[PDB]
RNA sequence: CCCGCAGAAGAAGCACCGGCUAACUCCGUGCCAGCAGCCGCGGUAAUACGGAGGGUGCAAGCGUUAAUCGGAAUUACUGGGCGUAAAGCGCACGCAGGCGGUUUGUUAAGUCAGAUGUGAAAUCCCCGGGCUCAACCUGGGAACUGCAUCUGAUACUGGCAAG
RNA sequence: UAGCUAGUAGGUGGGGUAACGGCUCACCUAGGCGACGAUCCCUAGCUGGUCUGAGAGGAUGACCAGCCACACUGGAACUGA
């Protein structure tokens, strides 16, 4: 039930006075496979180092997403930094056809269906939180009953 | 094509004839081009060289006027006439169009 | 940005250019191929390469690519010009065919016949 | 009746013609703004009627000149 | 239109069992499956994320011997029809007549299936059929005729029919020698292992 | 300017859903009631009044259930120097249907799912959210 | 002259006429005022395969059309009420 | 189209495998000879050249080139910017143009509803049919986002009138 | 390319066309078109559609069908519905 994956992973560089060290940053997400969507991304010297730092991390902050049977209840818009994010429900059409970063939080989420269309910048780590802030600010039509109805 | 130019085994000629003149044949029938030809290459001498390039069948073309035009050369035809094409290349750029009914006065204007 | 400007004068496009100044909707072309040149190349790397001026049919003279190794081509003998642009000697927008009209195609290939012109050997 | 216009008079005095200036609203295909076009049409007179400062019923007919294919009927008050 | 090389390679480079190698034997045994996928293939199962869409394409055509441009118009027909794209990719897949003969145990393997169904010896109520794409639809009965019947080929294929899964979707019989297609394969009916999802993608970009 | 006061009232209610302002105060007019009377009748705002004679003034009181304010977003579509209108069926659903535009038929000031069900509309005003 | 007749739109080595009223100054396939009906002369013993609407042919023929060989064979093949 | 005869007999190639991008080692060459779409490889361990073995993609086709769109939210109406990245006129007064507070009455142009005519057929789309399947062909339907006229609705915008 | 038009814009009368008309004449009047791009220059048959695109659009106008123009170049008439 955990289904954790990696988005991908980027060399880095610091320079310090003796010569050029370079880190390791790997993105992961992580989903129940119904809602409760969570993410990391913390460093390390090493490969298996970083990613084992970003899958602990991706546990804790982790928040429900409301969906209609395995689709969105509404099409929602969605930033963050320089990325900017639209997706449209679609019922059952298709489905979980997108690129990497952003591939690992549909799936995982619970999504087999949702187009993305991600415009603006398309940096892997911009582009994730895009969607939990996007699908966070997304609202539900059984619960907003507080609001709607009387 | 690779054994005469490898035959002199030399990126050069030994001496100074490297001097040559160039020709361009279009004969109507294909008879004389070969026949002829062999004529041709008999008033060949060591000092000055020519070679006969772009043989035709027949008339002239917008390609063999070109042929002519890149390397300075004569065009001449046993029996030729001018396409409508033809005489617009010949007329702007600097060349000779001449047609010989014999080959003894072609065979005696090229050398 | 406001509706009422763009009303005025509409959103224009760039006429986009071709890499290819033959043009003529012609995928290949032929031409004379007066002189065959040896010119180094760019900045970045050291070598020998096999490059020629070819006048085209339809007037330009425009210098062109050899590809393989080695070459029968000079003077006269008229040549296919596939295009398309690699870059490497500075000026160079074109490649010449190999195996087609009067060219040579590479001699003992065997991976890659298609390109420069190879015949599939008796087997 | 047929159909008509609600054009204005625009030009005086033309020898026994009168041109007809149309206002009309219409949403413009691409971008969805509601601009003025102005469609000047030349109309046939009678009896040196009233001219500019007026606006002008128009309606279809057969054409006395060239162009000028319309014929007008009735005219709104006097002064511009 | 065919493969004609190794079909131990197609289940090799996939590494899951195609029923190529069926007929008489099965369940491998005697086997090198997977391990090396080429020369080099006992270098790391590490593979990218675009290769994965690609290879549960070339696990759907292996087993039923498509090719890419024959296999091109059932996506285009499968989206084009109503419901669940991915359900209708297999179900059309489902409906060739090869595979519909493969299904009911008259070929012991799907080669094989298209192998007898190309010499005209397969007949679609009472019509003989040449072409393995044929599509059967509901209340179809198809049949072996009575030129080569009851041959060593058939006849082992039928034998050991009995000892797979044994479809509901259609009848066996194999009294008379002939079958039926009683209704469209449901979603659980197939699949399973293979997904349509993935190979659903790889059409969008 | 004073120009597009439809808009202004648009603004007015996300400044003051961000703000948490209780009471919102402003001019009044004859669609600028009409709005807000459609915002009460699906129930997003808690109430709408008008106190005055010869300048009344539209006092709009501002609903919240959680921290959050409940309107999530309303902007305006159809402007002075762009209008956009909508036949039958082209009439547009905000959100798969959830929550309501506001938009202005023959008969009156109406939402996008009652224009659909007596069959006509025309000038949205704006999308609730 | 305003003609009823039949313009060949199928297939080579499969005909699939269709009747249609047109001038006779215009090609076969080419200007036509409207369509009738359609015959194909391949087909198989089926409920379909000719139709044709006479009240539509009927009109034209009062308003001064005539009927080729054909399509007078084809309204006399299927008759009116049989 | 159908039946018979003989026998695996008569019938598979092409690109590519450094990352992008599915698919790797050895040998030879040693900034040489060459590759290349982009970033780049080769100056003596080249998975980037050439050959070989192996492999992948695809199939009577396979590549390259040329051509247009897509990607390109990079002309962005839908659907982008303008402090410091390409970009606010040096500033102002202003005609045409664009747009306009609030109330009532009116007009019904814009807008919205319904009807009628037309928007050829084919094509595309949907449900069927006939060529052994398919391409192809075909019945009907839908659609053709349109324009005009006529009869209505009057919230909004415009015209007009009094405020 | 910002000014462009003397049969040019309109009228009256006569002639003319199968038919309305500066269509073509005489006379009279000084207008006509144009920033909502006239005129000039460059390029091009147009449309149903084709291709691409989620759509909006973009590019395109082979084959199929509709309309138009042209028939070695230039100009004119006859016959005939």
């Amino acid at each position: 039930e955990l289904q954790e994956k990696l988005i991908a992973v980027n060399r880095v560089s610091k320079t310090v006075k003796g010569g050029r060290i370079f880190s390791f940053t790997a993105l992961t997400v992580v989903g129940d496979g119904n809602g409760r969507v969570g993410f990391g991304y913390g460093k390390a010297r090493e490969v298996p180092a970083a990613i084992q730092k970003a899958m602990e991390k991706a546990r804790r902050n982790m928040i429900n997403v409301a969906l209609n049977n395995g689709t969105l209840q509404h099409p929602v818009k969605g930033v963050h930094t320089g990325s900017r994010v639209f997706m449209q429900p679609a019922s059952e059409g298709t489905g979980i056809i997108a690129g990497g970063a952003m591939r690992a939080v549909l799936e995982v989420a619970g999504v087999h269906n949702v187009l993305a269309k991600a415009y603006g910048s398309t940096n892997p780590i911009n582009v994730v939180r895009a969607t939990i802030d996007g699908l966070e600010n997304m609202n539900s039509p059984e619960m907003v009953a507080a609001k709607r109805g009387k | 094509q690779q054994k005469s130019k490898l035959e002199n085994m030399f990126a050069n000629m030994t001496e100074g004839e490297v001097h040559e003149v160039n020709i361009v044949l279009k004969a109507d029938v294909q008879g004389s081009v070969e026949a002829i030809s062999d004529s041709l290459l008999k008033l060949s001498t060591d000092e000055v060289k020519v070679k006969i390039i772009g043989s035709g069948v027949g008339g002239i073309t917008e390609t063999d006027a070109t042929l002519a035009a890149a390397s300075n050369a004569i065009l001449v035809g046993f029996n030729v006439r001018a396409d409508a094409s033809a005489r617009k290349v010949i007329e702007a750029e600097s060349l000779d169009l001449r047609y010989y009914s014999v080959i003894y006065n072609l065979i005696d204007e090229v050398k | 940005a406001t509706v009422n400007q763009l009303v005025r004068k509409p959103r224009a496009r760039k006429v986009a250019k071709s890499n290819v100044p033959a043009l003529e909707a012609c995928p290949q072309k032929r031409g004379v191929c007066t002189r065959v040149y040896t010119t180094t190349p760019k900045k970045p790397n050291s070598a020998l390469r096999k490059v020629c001026r070819v006048r085209l049919t339809n007037g330009f003279e425009v210098t062109s690519y050899i590809g393989g190794e080695g070459h029968n081509l000079q003077e006269h003998s008229v040549i296919l010009i596939r295009g398309g642009r690699v870059k490497d000697l500075p000026g160079v927008r074109y490649h010449t065919v190999r195996g087609a009209l009067d060219c040579s195609g590479v001699k003992d290939r065997k991976q890659a016949r298609s390109k420069y012109g190879v015949k599939r050997p008796k087997a | 009746k047929i159909r008509t216009l609600q054009g204005r008079v625009v030009s005086d005095k033309m020898e026994k013609s009168i041109v007809v200036a149309i206002e009309r609203f219409v949403k413009h295909p691409i971008y969805g703004k509601f601009i003025k076009r102005t469609t000047k049409l030349h109309v046939h007179d009678e009896n040196n009627e009233c001219g500019i400062g007026d606006v002008v019923e128009i309606r279809e007919c057969r054409p006395l000149s060239k162009t000028k294919s319309w014929t007008l009927v009735r005219v709104v008050e006097k002064a511009v | 239109a065919r493969y004609l090389g190794p079909k131990l390679k197609l289940s090799r480079r996939e590494g899951t069992d195609l029923f190529l190698k069926s007929g008489v034997r099965a369940i491998d045994t005697k086997c090198k499956i997977e391990q090396a996928p080429g020369q080099h293939g006992a270098r790391k199962p590490r593979l990218s994320d675009y290769g994965v869409q690609l290879r549960e394409k070339q696990k759907v055509r292996r087993i039923y011997g498509v090719l890419e441009r024959q296999f091109r118009n059932y996506y285009k027909e499968a989206a084009r029809l109503k419901g669940n794209t991915g359900e209708n990719l297999l179900a059309l897949l489902e409906g060739r007549l090869d595979n519909v003969v493969y299904r009911m145990g008259f070929g012991a393997t799907r080669a094989e299936a298209r192998q007898l169904v190309s010499h005209k010896a397969i007949m679609v109520n009472g019509r003989v059929v040449n072409i393995a794409s044929y599509q059967v639809s509901p209340n179809d009965v198809v049949s072996i005729r009575e030129k080569a019947k009851k041959q060593s080929r058939v006849k082992a294929a039928l034998e050991l029919a009995e000892q797979r899964e044994k479809p509901t979707w259609l009848e066996v019989d194999a009294g008379k020698m002939e079958g039926t297609f009683k209704r469209k394969p449901e979603r659980s009916d197939l699949s399973a292992d293979i997904n349509e999802h993935l190979i659903v993608e790889l059409y969008s970009k | 300017s004073m120009q597009d006061p439809i808009a202004d009232m648009l603004t007015r209610i996300r400044n003051g859903q961000a703000a948490n302002k209780a009471a919102v105060t402003m001019p009044s007019s004859k669609l600028k009631v009409a709005i807000a009377n459609v915002l009460k009748e699906e129930g997003f705002i808690e109430d709408f009044k008008v106190e005055g004679d010869t300048k009344p003034e539209l006092e709009l009181t501002l609903k919240y259930f959680q921290g959050k304010a409940v309107v999530e977003s309303i902007q305006r579509v159809s402007r002075p120097g762009l209008r956009i209108y909508k036949r039958k069926d082209e009439l547009p659903k905000v959100m798969a249907g959830l929550g309501i535009a506001v938009v202005s038929t023959s008969k009156g000031v109406m939402t996008d799912r009652a224009a659909r069900q007596a069959g006509l509309g025309g000038e949205i005003i704006c999308y609730v959210a | 002259m305003v003609t009823i007749r039949l313009a060949r739109h199928g297939a080579k080595k499969r005909p699939f006429y269709q009747v249609v009223v047109a001038d006779s100054r215009n090609a076969r396939n080419g200007r036509f005022i409207e369509r009738v009906g359609f015959f194909n002369p391949i087909a198989s013993e089926k409920e379909e395969g000719t139709r044709l609407d006479l009240d539509r042919i009927a009109h034209w023929v009062g308003q001064g059309a005539t009927i080729s060989d054909r399509v007078a064979a084809l309204i006399k093949e299927v008759n009116k009420a049989a």
